[PDB]
């Protein structure tokens, strides 16, 4: 690891992914078919 | 089949982030989905959370599997 390495923000990606919007809509779909 | 075209938009999405980002984030964005949508039936909740946790499989992230189970909130 370094000053200069990759390092991965997850927040800001989160928030460029659209907050996962996508999978928030299947999570969602999943959830109300249980049972 | 082809899958859903949710389900394929949610990868599209999952694979803006790093591997070791994804699990984090699912777990965000099932607390952001079970709050929202008032989700309280118990079965419900933790169908909401254990799909979250197997996105990464579909969405090809073979390097992180299933999402480690972590006791769901309230
Ligand atoms: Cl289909
Ligand atoms: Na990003
Ligand atoms: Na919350
Ligand atoms: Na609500």
């Amino acid at each position: 690891a370094g000053p200069f390495g990759p390092r991965p923000s997850c927040p800001s990606q989160f928030v460029s992914a659209h907050r996962l919007s996508a999978c928030q809509i299947w999570i969602h779909s999943e959830a109300t078919s249980a049972g | 089949q082809q899958r859903p075209p949710l389900l394929r938009l949610c990868c599209t999405q999952l694979h803006l982030q790093n591997p070791q980002c994804t699990c984090s984030t699912l777990r965000r964005a099932a607390m952001a989905t079970r709050t929202r949508q008032g989700i309280q039936a118990a079965s419900q909740v933790q169908r909401l959370f254990e799909t979250a946790r197997h996105l990464p499989a579909t969405c090809s992230f073979s390097q992180v599997g299933v999402c480690p189970f972590v006791a769901i909130p309230a």
